[PDB]
């Protein structure tokens, strides 16, 4: 079977260029079309172009014609997307695909369609610099149905760049929670919030902590959520 | 450049029904080069046709494409629970290949209205100088919803920024949260906070609020 590995993240400026690679490991590299996908957040799949390593023959899409460049290293088993000239919009998920085949090898037969793809990689480009979430509590209302059930939650405000993951009671509890997609705030930086329904009556004896976990600053935050004292 | 066309946007049916996806394209797709992509959220997009009509193995017998020319379909005999995503058709004929727009298939569901919840900043945050008010819409369905933010009674209108959930695999429902942000000066400039919430399952507005200070 053949296994498509991209390189991890990368976290660019507006103006640079950044330089994604496709190690193809399985099958034939040289005589299969690779191409590169990409998907900005909440949007549709977007074809940027293609190469077939052998042929050394690259088709380009007119939206990046002249700031992209794919090339297929056949000495690697490996392709490469270059993409030039950064601008915010060209934050997205960078896919690398290769079409699938009917047997092995160079013999083997092309569809043409894409049964292969990478893993992704996330590229952020931005002016915005890394920068840890500050980890605001969604207190429980005051006025929350006795008896009946309660909201509350964490605000993770202001960091850079994507992702953040959210748990509650270092998992434990899963039931009822929301971690809603981050939005880009006008300030550059992502927001977004984690909330979970539980019973009232469990509000002044049951712990709540959510566990804010965000990589790309190595910054970790255990954040207790409990009743305001009014 | 040929432009592929879905739809619907959605396509909202219950499990077990039989689903019908169109693709239509601006011009003739040369030799029936017409794929179709199934994408979960958080995965990589996955072949289910190629060739408008052929399967690769692996892929369930459930799906199967069909049409030529410019009017092509995917159906899904059985929906199953899985079957639930985004699917892409693309065409790849010529050098130069292009995708569609998308479509949605979503759980069909009973309407359900929304748990409306509000928050106010924690004192915590309007010591950094910001007030964020967050307004809670816990599972309800369908995924139109809308949102209005009041303060001292007066609509606001570019302040606030909202998220919606995936459908949630267990009840189907969605959920949404909106984010009014302000600066602590701003925040202390009013009293009277609310989130007005209006919906197909709710009769009437509703309407969660606080006052400043209480
Ligand atoms: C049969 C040989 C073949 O299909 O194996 C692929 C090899 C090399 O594989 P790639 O680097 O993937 O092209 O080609 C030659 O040996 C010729």
């Amino acid at each position: 079977q053949v296994q498509l590995v991209q390189s991890g993240a990368e976290v660019k400026r507006p103006g640079s260029s950044v330089t994604v690679s496709c190690k193809a490991s399985g099958g034939s590299f040289s005589t299969y079309a690779l191409s590169w996908v990409r998907q900005a957040p909440g949007r549709g799949l977007e074809w940027m172009g293609g190469v077939i390593p052998l042929l050394t023959i690259t088709n380009y899409a007119p939206r990046f014609q002249g700031r992209i460049t794919i090339t297929a290293d056949r000495s690697t088993s490996t392709a490469y997307l270059e993409l030039n000239s950064l601008r915010p919009e060209d934050t997205a998920v960078y896919y690398c695909a290769r079409e699938g085949t009917t047997g092995w090898g160079w013999l083997g037969k092309p569809i043409g369609a894409f049964a292969h793809w990478g893993q992704g990689t996330l590229v952020t480009v931005s002016s915005a610099s890394t920068k840890g979430p500050s980890v605001f509590p969604l207190a429980p209302s005051s006025k929350s149905t006795s008896g009946g059930t309660a909201a509350l939650g964490c605000l993770v405000k202001d960091y850079f760049p994507e992702p953040v993951t959210v748990s509650w009671n270092s998992g434990a509890l899963t039931s009822g929670v929301h971690t809603f997609p981050a939005v880009l705030q006008s300030s550059g930086l992502y927001s977004l919030s984690s909330v979970v329904t539980v019973p009232s009556s469990s509000l002044g004896t049951q712990t709540y902590i959510c566990n804010v976990n965000h990589k790309p600053s190595n910054t970790k935050v255990d954040k207790k959520v409990e009743p305001k004292s009014c | 450049e040929i432009v592929l066309t879905q739809s619907p946007g959605t396509q909202s049916l219950s499990p077990g029904e039989r689903a019908t996806l169109s693709c239509r394209a601006s011009q003739s797709v040369g030799n029936n080069k017409l794929a179709w992509y199934q994408q979960r959220p958080g995965q990589a997009p996955r072949l289910l046709i190629y060739g408008a009509s052929s399967r690769p193995s692996g892929v369930a017998d459930r799906f199967s494409g069909s049409g030529s020319g410019t009017d092509f379909t995917l159906t899904i005999s059985r929906l199953e629970p899985e079957d639930f995503a985004v699917y892409y058709c693309q065409q790849y004929g010529q050098s130069l290949s292009t995708f569609g727009q998308g479509t949605k298939v979503e759980v069909k569901r009973t309407v359900a209205a929304p748990s409306v919840f509000i928050f106010p900043p924690s004192d915590e945050q309007l010591k950094s100088g910001t007030a964020s008010v967050v307004c809670l819409l816990n599972n309800f369905y369908p995924r139109e919803a809308k949102v209005q933010w009041k303060v001292d009674n007066a609509l606001q209108s570019g302040n606030s920024q909202e998220s919606v959930t995936e459908q949630d695999s267990k009840d189907s429902t969605y959920s949404l949260s909106s984010t009014l942000t302000l600066s602590k000066a701003d925040y202390e400039k009013h009293k009277v906070y609310a989130c007005e919430v209006t919906h197909q399952g709710l009769s009437s507005p509703v309407t969660k609020s606080f006052n400043r200070g209480e």
